[PDB]
RNA sequence: CGAUGUUGGAUCAGGACACCCAAAUGGUGCAACCGCUAUUAAAGGUUCGUUUGUUCAACGAUUAAAGUCCUACGUGAUCUGAGUUCAGACCGGAGCAAUCCAGGUCGGUUUCUAUCUAUUAUAAAUUUCUCCCAGUACGAAAGGACAAGAGAAAUGGGACCAACCUCACAAACGCGUCUCAGAGAUAAUUAAUGAUUUAAUCUUAACCUAAUUAACUCAUAAUAAAUCCAGCCCUAGAACAGGGCACA
RNA sequence: AACAAACUCCUAGCCCAAUACCGGACUAAUCUAUUGAAACAUAGAAGCAAUAAUGUUAAUAUGAGUAACAAGAAGCCUUUCUC
C-alpha cells in the first residue's frame, strides 16, 4: 500500500537516492539546464525549488550555509548560488524552474526524459509549446463574447 | 478519418483561458463529504468519536416513478459535490444543461415512498437530519489493492523460524483431494478494499448549520474527503422515528426563523458547558 | 510444472493476435509549426531540441575554453553575444560569451 | 466419403429422353501401339469390334491412333463438353468391349455422390402442406381470445 | 469406419424420420400412427412408410383420404368386434384374393 | 393460468425440486408447493425444460415459450395467436355446478330411515 | 512396480448425523436443583498447557461444550522430518563367521519456472456472564426454579485512525475504536371442533384452528446516469481500468 | 397395437466376421535378359514397402517472446561528483 507516499524509490536506498538527487542538483546549479529521466527530474524539481528559498535566507544564515555546503558538493557553486541565483530570483515566490518532457533516448532503453532549467538562464530558449494566436477562429469568436460581456457592464 | 484527440485547453490562448475560467414512509437521503474525525464527550463522562460529514452541494436531480423503477417505492436521484464542466461527458452535460445545474461528482439513487417525493432541482441541507437519530452510511471503502490472503481474510500463517521454506504467508491447502477441484467459495488472494460498504445504526450527535456538517458516531467506511451516501436507519428497531422530523424535507425558506448555529443531542457535553462535576 | 499437451496453433493464434497484446495506435502525432517535422502534442520537438542542444553544447564548450579550471565558477551573471554585436550598458558587469556565427532566428537578443 | 468429396443432384442435362433420346456421347479417341504388348487388347478390339460398334452407333466418332506409346488410352468426349480419360492398358477384348459400352451408355456428367435418387419438377400436384391446410376456420376469422 | 457404420444407420434414421412425419400428419387428422398403419394394412393397401410420408408432405387431400380410410376401417373393426357375429361383413372388411 | 396448476396425488408435498448454487453448503431442496408459491411459472418451465431433448436447440426453443401465471397477456402477444389447443384433462365439476335437472335425473340408490340424524 | 512419495503435526477446511454445546419436546424409581433415557434439528462452534515423534493415554486450569467419523484413515507440484524407511556407529541376544532385530538408542540431500481443468469478497449474527424475577414457585428442612425484562462482554462478519501504541513519509497497522436486524415457514410434541366406530379419539377423515427448533426464502440495504478522454495528480491501482484538473 | 438387428424376405450381385499358426491369388518401387520408347509386357534376382522399438541423424514446433541476463550521475565527452 503506497497511500500518502510522496517520495519514490530510487537508487540503492534512501541514502543512494539522496546522493543521486544531490548529484543532479549540483549539475543543475552548475549548468542551469540539465536533461535526465522524467522521474528523477520530477523529484529534483522540489529540491531545486527549495534550494532557491534557502539561498534567499542570506549568506550569513548558518543553517542555509550548511545546507548549501552539503547539497552543493562542488564548493565553487555556493558563492555562485548566493551571488547569482538568489539575487536574480526576488519577485516571484515559486516560479524558479521549468520542467519539460524531452522525447525518448536514442539508446536502446527508450527511457522517458525530462529537461529541467532555471528562469533567466544564459542559454537559447527551449521550443516551448506555444498557444494559438488571438487571430485564430475560436479565439476571435471568444473575443466576440468578451466584447459583448464588456458592453453589458 | 483519423481524427486526432482534443481537449478543452488545446486551442485556447492565454488571454482567453481566464475568460473561460470566469408510518412506513421513507425519507430522502444525502450525499456528503467525509471531512475527518473528532472526539466528543457525554454528560456521564464517556468519550465517543464523531466522523465529520460536510454537505457542500446536494440537489435532487430526477425522479423515477414507482411503476418504472421497482414497483414498490419510487426512485430519487441525488448528486454530490460540484465538479468541472470540461472533464464530464457530452450526454451528462446535455442532461445537466436541461436540468439547470453545474456538474456533480457522484450520482446516487434513493428509494423513497410516494408521499415523500421532492420536485427535481431542489437543494438539500444538513438540517435535513436532526440531532438524535440513526443513519446508515454507504461508501467505497479504502482500496488496499491486490492483497494476500493473510490481510484479505485473516488467515493464521505458518511459523517463520522452524524450518518452513517459502511458506510463511501462503494459504496452504485450498481444497480436498477427492473432489478433484476447488470450490467457488474458496478464500483466495485477490482484490481487497475498493467495494461499496454500509455501516448501520450510526448515531448523530450534532448538526452545524453554516458549514452543513453532520457529526456521526463511530467509523464511516471510506477514506477522508470522499463522497458518502447517508440515509436513515433501516434497522427494525429504528423504523418509526420518522414522525418528529421535518418531513416533506428540510425547508429553510418556509420556516422564516433562523435555526441555532449548533444543534446538540441532550447528552452531549457542549463546548460551552458548566465543566461538569459529580455529586 | 511441466506442460501436459502441446498447444495448438489455433490457441496460439488466439493468444498472440488478441487486441490487448497488439500495438495501439497513437492519435497525438502532430506537425511542428516551425520546422514541419513530427512531434507528439505533450512532447517537445526532437528536431528543434536538437538545434537547441547543439547550440547549447557549442556555448558550453566555448565558455569552458575561456576558464582553465574545473573549480573556478563565475561570481557574476553570464551573457552571450554573436558576431557583429556589442555588450549593452545593462549587460556590462557580466561576463561575455563571444561566438563567431550569426545570431539565430529563434534566439532573441533580450 | 460424402463430407470429403463434392455432391450433385440427379440431373439430366437439356432434359434428355423427354421428347426424344439423344445419345450424348460424341467421340472416342484410342491411343494405342502396333508394337507394344500392352496394346494387344486394343489392337484386337480395333480388328474385330470397332467397325461393328460404328455400325451400331452412328452418332459417335471413333478415332484410332497407332503411335509409339507405352500406356494404351481411350478418351471419351460428350455433348456436355465433358472429357474422360480411360486406360485400356493390358485388358482382354471382352473387357475393352464392356468398357466402351459402359462409356457409350453414360450421359457424361461428373460421377460423384448423388444427393437424391430422384428428380422432379413441379412435385406440388394438388397443393403442398402448410400449417393452415388442415386447420378449420373460425366464424369471422376470430382469434381464440379476441371478442367482436 | 464411421462412414460405413453411419451408412448402416442411415436407413434406420430415415425410417425414424418417416415414422415421425407420418405420426405428425396423422395426428393432425386426429388418428394415431399405429391405428393408421394397421388399419391401412387391413384394407390390403401396401404403401411403405417412405412413400406414406411423401404423400403426407406433398399430398394433403390424398393423405386425408387415406386417414379417412384408416378411421373407417378402425370403426368397422370395432363394430364387427362388438357385434359378436360372423354374418355382418362390411364393405371394407371384405378380403380380395389374387387373380 | 399457470398459477391454477394441479398435481395428481400427493406430489404437491412429496415432489421436490433441487438445485446447487456451486458454493459449499449451497444445496437447496425446495418442495413443489413452496416453489409454486414463490415462482408460479417455475413448475411448467422446468417440466418443459426437462422434457425437451438435451441438444443445443433446447435454449432456442424455450426462447419461444411464454408462460403467464394468470389471464394477463400483452396485446402484442394476443394478436399473434392462431388457435387454442384442447385441455388434456377433463375437469371434474363439483356438486354446485350440477343442475337440478341432473340432480333429479340421477336415481337415488338407497332409502335412509326416518329416525336417523344427519 | 517405464514410481499411486508413508505417521504425526502447521495452514485451510468440504461433508454425514449415529448431536458434545446451543434449541423445541415425551417418560421417569421427575417435589425443586442436579440427573438418566427417547424424538426432531447440522445455519454456528467444539480451549490453553506438562510428558511422549506420537494417534491415543495420564494430569493441571478452564468452558455453553472441549462430539464420532469420511474426505488417497483430507491436505508434502503449500510446509515440517522427531520417528519410521538406505549407507556410519554402540548395548543385550542369535550365528564359528559374514550378518541378523513389530529390540532399544546418536546422526542422516524432502526437486519443480503452472500447459490444461478449477478458483480468485453482496449483506440481512451467534453464545456466555451479572441485576431483577425472589431466596418467589416447589419442599419436613437442607436446598432451590423456569418464563418475561434490563444491561455488559466474548466470538465471527463488515469497517476506521479523534486519542494510546508500532511510527525519523502526509500513510499503513493493533494492542485501539464503531456497527451487527423484521416477516413467513416448519420436524418432533401438545391442544380445539368432529365421523367411519351418532360414546370418545390432535385428522396418511375433511373444514377452518392455534402453541411451536434449527435451517430456507423474502421484506430491507448495495450496484443500478452509454460513446470527452492527449497529458498531470490521486487516499485509485501489477498491466488495463477508476476518480479529479472553473473557483484557490 | 406400434417402434425396434450382423436375423429373414425384396431388387442386383463380385454370394457370408475374427486373435496366435497355416494355405492361396495379386502387387508398389529398383537391377538384369529380351519387348518398348509420352514409361510398358513376359521372365530372372533381391539392401524388395514403417502410424509406433523412453529407435538414430537433421530441421522444426509446444512449453515461450516465458524463465533468466546488464551499463553509478551530470557535462564542455573524457572533466568533475556519490560509493
Ligand atoms: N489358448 C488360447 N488362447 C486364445 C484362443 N483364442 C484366443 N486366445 C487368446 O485371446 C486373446 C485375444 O482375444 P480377442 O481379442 O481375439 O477376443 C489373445 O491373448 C489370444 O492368445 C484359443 O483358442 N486358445
Ligand atoms: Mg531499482
Ligand atoms: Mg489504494
Ligand atoms: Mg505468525
Ligand atoms: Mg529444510
Ligand atoms: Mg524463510
Ligand atoms: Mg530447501
Ligand atoms: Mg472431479
Ligand atoms: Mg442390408
Ligand atoms: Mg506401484
Ligand atoms: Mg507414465
Ligand atoms: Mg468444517
Ligand atoms: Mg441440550
Ligand atoms: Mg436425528
Ligand atoms: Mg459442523
Ligand atoms: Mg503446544
Ligand atoms: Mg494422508
Ligand atoms: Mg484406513
Ligand atoms: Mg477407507
Ligand atoms: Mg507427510
Ligand atoms: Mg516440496
Ligand atoms: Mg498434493
Ligand atoms: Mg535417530
Ligand atoms: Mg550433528
Ligand atoms: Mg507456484
Ligand atoms: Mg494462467
Ligand atoms: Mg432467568
Ligand atoms: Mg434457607
Ligand atoms: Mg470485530
Ligand atoms: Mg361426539
Ligand atoms: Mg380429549
Ligand atoms: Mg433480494
Ligand atoms: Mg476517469
Ligand atoms: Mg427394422
Ligand atoms: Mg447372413
Ligand atoms: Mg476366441
Ligand atoms: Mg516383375
Ligand atoms: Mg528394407
Ligand atoms: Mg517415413
Ligand atoms: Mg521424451
Ligand atoms: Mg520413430
Ligand atoms: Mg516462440
Ligand atoms: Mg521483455
Ligand atoms: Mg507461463
Ligand atoms: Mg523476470
Ligand atoms: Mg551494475
Ligand atoms: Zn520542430
Amino acid at each position: 500500500i503506497s497511500h500518502g507516499r510522496v517520495f519514490r524509490r530510487l537508487g540503492l536506498g534512501p541514502e543512494s537516492r539522496i546522493h543521486l538527487l544531490q548529484n543532479l542538483l549540483t549539475g543543475l546549479v552548475r549548468h542551469e539546464r540539465i536533461e535526465a529521466s522524467w522521474a528523477r527530474v520530477d523529484e529534483l524539481r522540489g529540491y531545486a525549488e527549495k534550494l532557491i528559498d534557502y539561498g534567499k535566507l542570506g549568506d550569513t544564515n548558518e543553517r542555509a550555509m550548511r545546507m548549501a555546503d552539503f547539497w552543493l558538493t562542488e564548493k565553487d557553486l555556493i558563492p555562485k548560488l548566493f551571488q547569482v541565483l538568489a539575487p536574480r530570483f526576488q519577485g516571484q515566490n515559486g516560479g524558479y524552474t521549468r520542467m519539460l518532457q524531452i522525447p525518448n533516448r536514442n539508446e536502446q532503453d527508450r527511457a522517458k526524459m525530462a529537461v529541467i532549467e532555471y528562469k533567466g538562464n544564459c542559454l537559447p530558449p527551449l521550443p516551448l509549446p506555444r498557444r494559438d494566436s488571438n487571430l485564430t477562429l475560436l479565439n476571435q469568436l471568444l473575443q466576440g463574447l468578451r466584447q459583448d460581456q464588456e458592453a453589458s457592464s | 478519418h483519423g481524427k486526432s484527440v482534443t481537449w478543452w485547453d488545446e486551442h485556447l490562448s492565454e488571454e482567453n483561458v481566464p475568460f473561460v475560467k470566469q408510518p412506513g414512509s421513507s425519507r430522502v437521503g444525502l450525499i456528503a463529504l467525509k471531512l475527518g474525525m473528532m472526539p466528543l464527550w457525554t454528560k456521564d463522562g464517556q468519550k465517543h468519536v464523531v466522523t465529520l460529514l460536510q454537505v457542500q452541494d446536494c440537489h435532487v436531480l430526477k425522479y423515477t416513478p414507482k411503476e418504472n423503477h421497482n414497483g414498490r417505492m419510487a426512485a430519487l436521484t441525488v448528486g454530490g459535490k460540484t465538479v468541472s464542466h470540461f472533464h464530464k461527458s457530452a450526454s451528462i452535460l446535455e442532461f445537466y444543461q436541461e436540468l439547470g445545474l453545474p456538474p456533480k461528482q457522484k450520482v446516487k439513487i434513493f428509494n423513497v415512498t410516494e408521499n415523500a417525493v421532492i420536485k427535481p432541482g431542489t437543494p438539500l441541507y444538513a438540517a435535513h437530519f436532526r440531532p438524535g437519530q440513526y443513519v446508515d452510511v454507504t461508501a467505497k471503502t479504502i482500496g488496499k489493492g491486490f492483497q494476500g490472503v493473510m490481510r484479505r481474510w485473516g488467515f493464521k500463517g505458518q511459523p517463520a523460524t522452524h524450518g518452513q521454506t517459502k511458506t510463511h504467508r501462503r494459504p496452504g491447502a485450498i481444497s480436498t483431494g477427492d473432489v478433484a477441484r476447488v470450490w467457488p467459495g474458496t478464500k483466495m488472494p485477490g482484490q481487497l478494499g475498493n467495494i461499496d460498504r454500509t455501516a448501520f445504526g450510526l448515531k448523530v450527535w450534532r448538526i452545524n448549520t453554516k458549514h452543513n456538517i453532520i457529526y456521526v458516531n463511530g467509523s464511516v467506511p471510506g477514506h477522508k474527503n470522499c463522497l458518502v451516501k447517508i440515509k436513515d436507519s433501516k434497522l427494525p428497531a429504528y423504523k418509526d422515528f420518522c414522525k418528529n422530523l421535518p418531513f416533506p424535507t428540510y425547508f429553510p425558506d418556509g420556516d422564516e426563523e433562523a435555526l441555532p448555529e449548533d444543534l446538540y443531542d441532550e447528552n452531549v457535553c457542549q463546548p460551552g458547558a458548566p465543566s461538569i462535576t459529580f455529586t | 510444472a511441466a506442460p501436459k499437451n502441446r498447444r495448438s496453433i489455433e490457441v496460439n493464434r488466439c493468444r498472440r493476435r488478441n487486441p490487448q497484446k497488439l500495438i495501439k495506435v497513437k492519435n497525438n502525432i502532430d506537425v511542428c509549426p516551425e520546422c514541419g517535422h513530427l512531434k507528439q502534442k505533450h512532447i517537445l520537438c526532437g528536431y528543434c531540441y536538437e538545434k537547441v542542444r547543439k547550440e547549447t553544447a557549442e556555448i558550453r564548450r566555448q565558455m569552458g575554453k575561456q576558464e582553465g579550471g574545473p573549480f573556478r565558477a563565475p561570481t557574476t551573471e553570464t551573457v552571450v553575444l554573436y558576431s557583429g554585436e556589442t555588450p549593452s550598458e545593462q549587460d556590462q558587469g557580466k561576463r561575455i560569451i563571444e561566438r563567431e556565427r550569426k545570431r539565430p532566428s529563434w534566439f532573441t537578443q533580450n | 466419403t460424402a463430407r470429403g468429396t463434392a455432391s450433385r443432384f440427379l440431373t439430366s442435362v437439356l432434359h434428355n429422353g423427354l421428347g426424344r433420346y439423344v445419345q450424348q456421347l460424341q467421340r472416342l479417341s484410342f491411343s494405342l501401339s502396333r508394337d507394344a504388348p500392352s496394346s494387344r487388347g486394343a489392337r484386337e478390339f480395333v480388328e474385330r469390334e470397332v467397325t461393328d460398334f460404328a455400325r451400331r452407333n452412328p452418332g459417335v466418332v471413333i478415332y484410332v491412333n497407332p503411335r509409339p506409346c507405352c500406356v494404351p488410352r481411350v478418351v471419351a468426349e460428350y455433348l456436355n463438353g465433358a472429357v474422360r480419360e480411360e486406360s485400356i492398358h493390358c485388358k482382354s477384348v471382352e473387357e475393352i468391349a464392356a468398357l466402351v459400352q459402359k462409356l457409350a451408355d453414360q450421359s457424361g456428367l461428373d460421377v460423384i455422390r448423388i444427393r437424391k435418387p430422384f428428380h422432379t419438377d413441379s412435385p406440388s400436384i394438388q397443393g403442398q402442406w402448410h400449417p393452415f391446410t388442415n386447420k378449420p376456420t373460425t366464424l369471422g376469422g376470430l382469434r381464440p381470445r379476441e371478442v367482436q | 469406419v464411421k462412414c460405413t457404420r453411419a451408412r448402416r444407420l442411415k436407413k434406420r434414421s430415415l425410417r425414424t424420420l418417416w415414422i415421425n412425419r407420418i405420426t405428425a400428419a396423422s395426428q393432425e387428422h386426429g388418428l394415431k400412427y399405429p391405428a393408421f398403419i394397421i388399419n391401412l394394412i387391413k384394407c390390403q393397401v401396401e404403401l411403405n412408410r417412405k412413400v406414406l410420408a411423401d404423400l403426407a408432405i406433398y399430398e394433403p387431400k390424398t393423405f386425408k383420404s387415406l386417414a379417412a380410410l384408416a378411421k373407417r376401417r378402425r370403426e368397422e373393426g370395432f363394430a364387427a368386434a362388438l357385434g359378436d357375429g360372423k354374418e355382418p361383413d362390411g364393405i371394407f372388411s371384405r378380403v380380395v384374393q389374387h387373380r | 393460468n399457470t398459477r391454477h396448476i394441479a398435481f395428481s396425488g400427493n406430489k404437491w408435498e412429496q415432489k421436490v425440486y433441487s438445485s446447487h448454487t456451486g458454493y459449499p453448503g449451497g444445496f437447496r431442496q425446495v418442495t413443489a408447493a413452496q416453489l409454486h408459491q414463490k415462482d408460479p411459472v417455475a413448475i411448467v418451465k422446468l417440466a418443459i425444460y426437462g422434457m425437451l431433448p438435451k441438444n443445443l436447440h433446447r435454449r432456442t426453443m424455450m426462447q419461444r415459450l411464454h408462460l403467464f401465471p394468470d389471464e394477463d397477456i400483452p396485446e402484442d402477444i394476443l394478436k399473434n395467436l392462431v388457435e387454442e389447443l384442447p385441455q388434456p384433462r377433463k375437469v371434474p365439476r363439483r356438486l354446485d355446478e350440477y343442475t337440478q335437472e341432473e340432480i333429479e335425473a340421477f336415481p337415488r340408490v338407497w332409502s335412509p330411515p326416518e329416525d336417523y340424524r344427519l
